[PDB]
């Protein structure tokens, strides 16, 4: 916000923080459909204590997408969950505010230490068996592993689309004061 | 002691209900439909709640 | 917020609504008048009776509007033009269809 | 939410002054700079402060002894004669 | 209004009606499914199961189809810019895209739900009928102009989530045949009733008392008139009492950091998140980041944007106080659900100190 | 809502503007033809004194004995747990006594009020005589408050206890220097603000400032690089 | 609603009872009573009751009582659209008539329930 | 961008047309059609129900059939009795759904939102500045969505 | 002696503090929720009265609305205590430890610790 001879240059967008709160808390809920998704996808009894992270450990699919939901909960790139709090540390930044990025940093590692201890209880001695019984099989729905398969690509390469969700709440965010 | 005889003889209102009948019926009307949808809910959690 | 003309104008006393046909009829008679004068700025003073009518028939805040648009539109045709517009977006749209390779070792600045 | 009526459903005693400022609002450019003068008489109306400051400094005042006796009152005439003019139905006759 | 009654006051309103109508309708239509007289000229082909235990999958489907309608309402929706009903309601563009990306959460979370709900069903008819309450009414909150109107939507919200708590499934049929002649206390839906219960009470008592205070301040609680009214009395220089705001806004914070259980008020929702199902989980997590989270951040953001020199101390102490307060607490607790709330915390935190950057 | 007010004040851009100073004398001058009672009176001006350090000291010490009093009250009190027979001896006094209440906060609160009054006097004899003409601001408020609550730790609370006192002493300096020592969120001017002297013609910073502009556009990427399309 | 004569008027009701008191007092006088064992006990038809503190209540209507609160709160908020009826309106009509048939949907769903009646 | 001729069977396709974005008009801004009545009244919007609303009832009435019996789909432990008072429900729910429909086009008529038969004497005249859609919607099925381009 | 707007405010704050002070017993907080809905209501009622503002007097029956609905379902939740074994006085729930009650002792359900 400048002016040049009572001529006002406006370089800043004010409806960008905005976006960047709904990108967040966008990110937040995409991830927690897909740790929550494998979870409506198994018995869902058998998840009680956190040492029971074990009971993931099943074929590759449940395994790996409750391991990257996970990493993607704590922030590591290029996950979807990271690019919510680079943005919110980038945008913090551009508002000038270093002690508010100090805590951002320090909630950051605590919760990012929080969410990857976890991956240890992960191990198991054995395969597990959590999937509910239908028809004398174990019942495996093909609907929920369609719905996980959608949220791993969007977790996973969600970083190269991301500019398309930030045009779309942008956009959404410049009706606020206009 | 100032009393507005003019306005005294242009009111035909004959009870204090009148600004309750302007509130839950002209203006927060919607708070009052609010009201009245908040207490069906509410008896349908009782029910469920006793079920 | 308490900065927004336009949610300032979305603000209304209980019971106060706007005739929207009658207020563009007088916002199309004075502002048919105006361009017809066509001038840098808007004297609203030779356009005497369509003024007051469109005073009278539009509310502040819809006729805030109205020149804030006016003004905007003016800064725009006084700026761009159609043909030159088109080309401009078919450019800009051929080039984002590439890369923006750095000026290394430029001459400016 | 601003009702605009009274507690015997008449009119809000503050109505013209919130209508003038939501006027002031609506039409310019720079309301908070400008509306000063009618904001400040719609929260006036609504918030008597200068009143109460003005009884405030009626009752320092009165807490000193300047004002001894004011003028008596007679409807008759409609009219203050001076307290020390013996009129009649005076307390002191 | 008296003379006449303005359909642009109430067009919005007809499609609510008209879902809340045909929910209530095939709500109380099936709570008589089973009776179906047989007359003494009617001859039975099969012998009449009486012991029924319909799947939900009806009712998530009928959720799906009118969300999906108004969603084809929302998108087909023209208006003036303009407050409806006695301006308690605001028709904005971004109210109404608030409006549109609840809606298309809620059907997505409903879709995932009826897809987990054809592989076992631990829920009832109930249950889906209150999260189809939830999501006919809090995309409203958005549409709020007015604070007193806002505080009877989530009134209404609060009560229809804990409806939903309340319809959680109590007990299971699981293997364990150790304890059919001993008494087994579990404690956890008394736990999840007690605690939403008593912050829905603190959250009501105190946006209450502040709405009060508000209409004193003021005169009037609709956004644009506070807004205004605060900050042309920063110009005048009329309201001197900083007491009072400081008061106002510390009684909103709290009373919203109450509702939504943000550090260091949290343990509240620690208990309630280990005694609800996982279902109850999802669909509560989505409600309160998408509505309840946004709500709070709009009021620092967009509604109370003018009492922001009071709101940025609060919001530091309470961050402050938060990030040292739990990053011990996240460390000692050992169940799943509590790992998912304090995730739900930690995030909510984040996006506190995020909302403060954007208030700066 | 501000910090630190008054040494926070561009006084010149105050003065310029007209606005109100808090650096303007606040003092009290009797003439030579008052009461004694107004002379005396008028001697309370000294309590407004902020270059008197006894009276800065006492007040700082104030200021902390009333944060070490709501510690107790909120925190303190009753966090610890006094002994059942202790409890029962203080309602006993409580039951016999008139006003044995306030007894009763006087002995509680009496080790919370002096350790948070010394401490405050001690912060401000600190800060004002060792850091205050240091230049790196920053740096002089994150060493002393480290130092400080290190200390502060190692002997309120347990001398094992002084790393964690340390690091907090950290985050309070930078915390401290953030807000109140700078204008965040407590912003006195509006940004890029300025004052005009010289009596320079109006045609002469017209022109001026379309040198500047000219010199603005030079910091887009586009326009520095040449990366524009003819429009 | 009354007022201050109200307020004496109780204080006068108290000052009647002061009368009755004085009637009973006097009737006092005309007999003695005799200390027993049973005279001071509780009355169980003719029998000493095994129970004295703890005597409890089951309350299986708590359902009917909550629906009390609730529709005793509406009437309450109907009473103000009867009270000024004669000035009712397009809106004022369509809200009551709303606002019973919630009521009716109500009592309906709570019949449909049979919560109405005792339980076990 | 052209638009179904209104008062015929497929008026209502014309609430799908939409020439920007925003869901509202700006308080000052004028309809892209001319005001027929802005103070509508809800006898004045029944009077304004045409072919276009009909056929917004006679759209649901066809597709709401599929989707009460995917609703339906769904049911179970249900007797033949309950099936068909749910399927009715649901399938006059969401014929009621076209009639609010047809309500809204009728209303949007009367208010100049959509296509009423009516042009404005002078368009306003609009510089396409920022230019995205224009080539992308000229050689793709979007056309049909944007009016004006 | 105080104006009715300090007392008012005073004493719905003061209401709120003796809600958190008395003992954890359901029926007393439920109680106490009551009233604490009951000064709401007169200080709205005050309000409205200073300011000639119906809104705040409408805020009169939806406060009483707002308390039936909660002060039923507190009537339905002290209901449900009967049947998870809950003691309404929730001090008693848990084996923590307090000295503001005089009686608190809970042990192990066992005869012998100890077998020869
Ligand atoms: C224009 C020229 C361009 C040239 C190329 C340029 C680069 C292309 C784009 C690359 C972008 C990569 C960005 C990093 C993503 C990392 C995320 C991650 O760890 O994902 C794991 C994920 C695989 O996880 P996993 O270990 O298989 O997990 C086991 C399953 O969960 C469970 O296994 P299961 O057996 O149960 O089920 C199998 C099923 C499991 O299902 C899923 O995982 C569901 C999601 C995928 C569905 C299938 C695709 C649908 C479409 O499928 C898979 O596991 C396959 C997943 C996809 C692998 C694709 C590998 C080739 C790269 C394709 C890129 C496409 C971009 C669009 O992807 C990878 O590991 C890909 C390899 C790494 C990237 C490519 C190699 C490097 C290329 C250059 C990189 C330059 C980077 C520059 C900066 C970029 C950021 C700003
Ligand atoms: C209006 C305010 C509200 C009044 C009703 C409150 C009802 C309860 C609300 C809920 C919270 C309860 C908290 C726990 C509790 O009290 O349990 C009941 C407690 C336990 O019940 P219990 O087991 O039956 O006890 C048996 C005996 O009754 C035991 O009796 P006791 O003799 O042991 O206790 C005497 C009692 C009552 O003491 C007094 O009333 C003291 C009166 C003189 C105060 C000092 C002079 C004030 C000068 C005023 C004018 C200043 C002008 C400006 C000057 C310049 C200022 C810069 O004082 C206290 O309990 C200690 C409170 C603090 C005393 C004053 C400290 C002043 C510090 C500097 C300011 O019972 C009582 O204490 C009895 C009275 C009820 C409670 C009153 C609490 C008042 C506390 C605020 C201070 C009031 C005086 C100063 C006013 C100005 C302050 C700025
Ligand atoms: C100790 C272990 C270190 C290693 C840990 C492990 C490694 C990883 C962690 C990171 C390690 C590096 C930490 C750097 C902190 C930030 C420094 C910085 O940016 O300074 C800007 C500054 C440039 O700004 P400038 O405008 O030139 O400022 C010059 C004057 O201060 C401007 O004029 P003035 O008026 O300010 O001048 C007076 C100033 C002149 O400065 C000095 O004389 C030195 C100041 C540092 C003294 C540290 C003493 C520690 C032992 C005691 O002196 C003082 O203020 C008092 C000096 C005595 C302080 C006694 C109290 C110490 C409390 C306990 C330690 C607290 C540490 C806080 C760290 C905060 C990090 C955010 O750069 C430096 O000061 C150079 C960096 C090195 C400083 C001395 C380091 C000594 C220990 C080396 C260990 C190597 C391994
Ligand atoms: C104080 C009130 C009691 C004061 C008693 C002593 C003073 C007194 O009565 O003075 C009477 C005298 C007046 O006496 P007065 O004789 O004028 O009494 C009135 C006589 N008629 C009815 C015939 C008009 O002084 C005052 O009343 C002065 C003010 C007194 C305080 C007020
Ligand atoms: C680590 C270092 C911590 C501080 C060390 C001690 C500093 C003070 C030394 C004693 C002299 C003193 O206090 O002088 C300042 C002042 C001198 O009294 P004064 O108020 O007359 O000061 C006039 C201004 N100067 C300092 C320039 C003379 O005293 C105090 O601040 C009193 C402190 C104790 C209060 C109880
Ligand atoms: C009208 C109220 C009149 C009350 C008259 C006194 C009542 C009275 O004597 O009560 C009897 C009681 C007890 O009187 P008493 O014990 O003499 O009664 C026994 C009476 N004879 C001998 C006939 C069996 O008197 C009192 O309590 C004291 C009376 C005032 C002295
Ligand atoms: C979430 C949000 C919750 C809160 C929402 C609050 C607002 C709710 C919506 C209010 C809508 C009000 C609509 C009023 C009905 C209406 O307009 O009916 C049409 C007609 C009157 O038409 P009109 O054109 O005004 O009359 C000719 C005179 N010019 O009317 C008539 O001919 C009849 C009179 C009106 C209806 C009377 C009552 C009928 C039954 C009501 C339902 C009972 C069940
Ligand atoms: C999120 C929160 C955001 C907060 C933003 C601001 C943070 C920094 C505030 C710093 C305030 C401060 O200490 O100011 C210094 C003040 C004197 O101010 P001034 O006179 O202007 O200073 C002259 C310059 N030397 O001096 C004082 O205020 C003196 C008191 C400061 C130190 C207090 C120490 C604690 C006191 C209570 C201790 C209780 C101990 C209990 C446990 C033990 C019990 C036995
Ligand atoms: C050459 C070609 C020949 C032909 C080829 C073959 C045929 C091609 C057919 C092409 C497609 C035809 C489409 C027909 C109509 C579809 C309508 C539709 O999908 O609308 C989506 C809707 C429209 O947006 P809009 O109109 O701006 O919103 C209302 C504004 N008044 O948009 C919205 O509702 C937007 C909602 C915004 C807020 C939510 C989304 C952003 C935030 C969340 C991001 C994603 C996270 C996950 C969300 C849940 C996902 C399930």
């Amino acid at each position: 916000m400048s002016i040049f001879s009572n001529i006002w240059i406006n370089n800043d967008l004010n409806s960008y923080g905005l976006s960047i709160l709904l990108l967040n808390i966008i990110n937040y809920l995409i991830v927690f459909m897909l740790i929550l998704s494998v979870i409506l996808l198994t018995n869902l009894s058998k998840f009680k204590s956190l040492n029971q992270f074990k009971e993931f450990n099943s074929y590759n699919f449940i395994l790996y997408s409750l391991i990257f939901s996970l990493l993607s909960m704590a922030g590591i790139p290029p996950l979807l969950g990271f690019t919510g709090k680079f943005l919110a540390i980038l945008y913090s930044s551009f508002k000038s505010q270093y002690l508010l990025i100090l805590f951002m940093t320090i909630l950051n590692i605590f919760g990012m230490y929080f969410y990857i201890q976890n991956l240890r209880f992960v191990v198991k001695k054995n395969k597990s068996s959590i999937l509910n019984y239908k028809n004398y099989y174990v019942n495996i729905n093909y609907s929920i592993t369609l719905n996980i398969i959608l949220l791993n690509f969007f977790n996973f390469f969600g970083i190269l689309f991301l500019s398309d969700l930030i045009i779309i709440l942008n956009y959404i965010s410049s009706y606020i004061y206009i | 002691i100032y009393d507005d005889y003019y306005e005294g003889f242009n009111n035909s209102i004959m009870n204090d209900f009148t600004p309750l009948t302007l509130s839950y019926y002209s203006i927060n009307s919607a708070e009052f439909i609010i009201i009245g949808l908040l207490l069906l809910l509410g008896s349908v959690a009782c029910v469920n709640l006793y079920k | 917020m308490e900065f927004s003309n336009a949610l300032l104008s979305q603000t209304k006393l209980p019971g106060q609504q706007y005739d929207y046909k009658r207020c563009f009829q007088a916002s199309n008679t004075h502002f048919e008048c105006l361009d017809s004068i066509r001038d840098a700025y808007d004297n609203h003073h030779k356009c005497p009776q369509t003024y007051q009518a469109w005073q009278s028939s539009c509310d502040v805040g819809i006729r805030r509007y109205q020149m804030d648009n006016r003004e905007q539109q003016k800064k725009d045709q006084l700026l761009y033009s159609k043909e030159q517009l088109k080309n401009y977006n078919a450019a800009k749209n051929k080039e984002a269809y590439g890369i923006t390779a750095p000026k290394n070792l430029s001459f400016a600045f | 939410s601003y009702s605009g009526y009274s507690l015997n459903g008449g009119v809000h005693p503050c109505l013209p002054f919130y209508e003038r400022m939501l006027q002031c609002a609506k039409s310019e450019a720079l309301p908070i700079k400008m509306c000063t003068a009618q904001t400040e008489d719609y929260l006036e109306c609504h918030h008597r402060k200068k009143q109460y400051a003005l009884n405030y400094a009626i009752k320092k005042e009165l807490n000193n002894i300047r004002i001894v006796a004011l003028p008596r009152y007679d409807e008759e005439n409609d009219t203050f004669v001076p307290f020390s003019q013996a009129t009649a139905d005076h307390i002191f006759q | 209004m008296l003379l006449r009654l303005l359909v642009s006051e109430y067009i919005f309103f007809l499609p609510v009606f008209t879902n809340l109508f045909i929910y209530w309708h095939i709500f109380f239509k099936n709570n008589i499914n089973l009776v179906n007289k047989k007359n003494n000229w009617d001859k039975s082909i099969s012998v009449k199961n009486i012991i029924i235990k319909q799947n939900p999958s009806f009712i998530i489907r009928l959720n799906l189809l009118l969300n999906s309608l108004m969603v084809l309402y929302l998108i087909t929706f023209n208006g003036y810019s303009s407050t409806f009903w006695w301006s308690h309601f605001k028709l904005n563009n971004y109210s109404l895209y608030m409006y549109l990306l609840v809606i298309i959460f809620n059907n997505y979370f409903l879709y995932i739900t009826e897809k987990h709900i054809k592989i076992l069903n631990n829920y009832s008819i109930d249950y889906f009928f209150s999260i189809i309450n939830i999501t006919l009414f809090i995309p409203m909150i958005f549409l709020s102009n007015t604070l007193f109107t806002f505080f009877f939507l989530i009134e209404l919200v609060s009560c229809a989530i804990f409806y939903k708590f309340i319809v959680s499934k109590i007990s299971f049929k699981n293997s364990n045949y150790k304890d059919n002649y001993f008494s087994i206390f579990s404690k956890n839906y008394l736990n999840v009733l007690f605690y939403q219960y008593w912050s829905s009470f603190f959250s009501s008592v105190m946006i209450g008392f502040c709405i009060i205070y508000l209409f004193s301040l003021t005169g009037s609680t609709e956004w644009s008139i506070i807004n205004f009214i605060v900050a042309s009395n920063n110009q005048i220089n009329y309201y001197t009492n900083n007491i009072t705001l400081l008061f106002i806004c510390l009684t909103l914070i709290i009373g919203f950091i109450i509702k939504l259980g943000i550090a260091p008020i949290q343990l509240y929702k620690i208990e309630i998140y280990k005694g609800l199902p996982f279902l109850s989980i999802f669909f509560y997590t989505t409600f309160y980041f998408l509505i309840f989270f946004l709500f709070f951040s709009l009021l620092f953001i967009y509604y109370l944007s003018a009492l922001n020199n009071f709101f940025w101390i609060i919001l530091l102490i309470i961050s402050i106080i938060g990030i040292f307060y739990i990053i011990s607490i996240i460390f000692d607790i050992n169940l799943f659900k509590a790992f998912l709330a304090y995730s739900t915390i930690i995030n909510s935190i984040s996006f506190i100190l995020l909302i403060i950057a954007i208030i700066f | 809502m501000e910090l630190n007010s008054s040494a926070k004040e561009d006084s010149h851009y105050v003065g310029v503007l007209g606005y109100p100073s808090q650096h303007d004398p606040h003092t009290l001058h009797p003439k030579k033809h008052d009461s004694t009672f107004t002379k005396v009176y008028a001697c309370r001006d000294m309590l407004w004194d902020h270059h008197w350090e006894v009276r800065n000291t006492l007040y700082a010490g104030f200021k902390g004995a009333l944060l070490g009093v709501a510690y107790a009250s909120g925190f303190g009190l009753i966090s610890k747990t006094v002994p059942s027979i202790v409890l029962k001896k203080m309602f006993r006094f409580v039951r016999n006594n008139n006003f044995g209440h306030i007894r009763i906060m006087q002995d509680l609160l009496t080790p919370y009020a002096l350790t948070g009054f010394g401490l405050g006097s001690v912060y401000y004899l600190y800060q004002h005589n060792v850091w205050e003409n240091r230049s790196n601001k920053w740096l002089a408020e994150v060493l002393s408050n480290a130092l400080f609550f290190q200390v502060a730790t190692a002997v309120c609370v347990n001398p094992g206890f002084h790393i964690y006192g340390m690091v907090g002493g950290i985050l309070f300096g930078t915390l401290k220097y953030a807000f109140y020592n700078s204008s965040f969120f407590q912003e006195k001017e509006s940004i890029g603000s300025y004052t005009t002297f010289g009596d320079l013609s109006e045609e002469e910073r017209k022109k001026q400032e379309y040198k500047d502009y000219i010199q603005f556009l030079g910091n887009y990427h586009k326009v520095r690089n040449g990366q524009l399309v003819d429009l | 609603m009354g007022d201050a004569v109200v307020i004496h008027l109780i204080q006068n009701v108290l000052i009647f009872g002061i009368i009755f008191w004085l009637l009973t007092w006097g009737a006092e006088y005309f007999y003695t009573v005799k200390q027993q064992l049973t005279k001071k006990q509780f009355y169980e038809c003719g029998f000493k009751s095994i129970s004295e503190l703890n005597i409890q209540i089951n309350f299986n209507f708590f359902m009917l009582a909550v629906f009390l609160i609730l529709y005793d709160v509406e009437f309450t908020f109907l009473f103000p659209v009867l009270f000024n009826f004669s000035m009712f309106s397009t809106t004022e009509l369509f809200l009551a008539f709303f606002f019973i048939f919630l009521i009716l949907v109500s009592l309906l769903y709570d019949w449909l329930n049979n919560v109405l009646s005792w339980s076990a | 961008s052209q638009t179904f001729a209104h008062d015929s069977f497929l008026g209502g396709l014309n609430l799908f047309k939409r020439r920007d974005p925003r869901f509202v008009l700006d308080q000052g801004e004028r309809p892209p059609y001319p005001i027929i009545n802005s103070n509508s009244s809800f006898v004045d919007v029944l009077s304004n129900f045409n072919k276009a609303d009909f056929g917004l009832v006679l759209f649901s009435a066809a597709i709401g059939f599929p989707l009460s019996r995917w609703v339906l789909k769904g049911l179970t432990f249900s007797s033949l009795n309950y099936r068909r008072g749910l399927f009715s429900s649901v399938y006059g729910g969401v014929i009621l759904w076209g009639l609010v429909l047809g309500f809204n086009n009728s209303y949007y008529r009367l208010n100049g939102f959509v296509d009423n038969g009516l042009v404005w004497k002078r368009k306003e005249r609009k510089l396409n500045k920022y230019d995205f859609t224009s080539e992308f919607e000229d050689n793709s099925f979007f056309k049909k969505l944007r009016i004006r381009d | 002696m105080l104006t009715w707007i300090s007392f008012w405010s005073l004493i719905f704050w003061l209401i709120l503090i003796i809600l958190v002070l008395k003992p954890k017993n359901f029926i007393s907080i439920l109680f106490m929720s009551e009233l604490t809905w009951l000064a709401l209501y007169c200080l709205s009622l005050l309000f409205g009265a200073i300011y000639c503002d119906i809104t705040l007097l409408s805020i009169s029956f939806f406060i009483l609305g707002v308390a039936g609905l909660e002060f039923s379902f507190g009537i339905l939740i002290a209901i449900l205590y009967k049947n998870l074994n809950e003691s309404l006085n929730t001090d008693l729930n848990n084996n923590n430890n307090n000295q503001n009650i005089f009686d608190k002792n809970f042990k192990t359900p066992l005869e012998k610790i100890n077998w020869q």
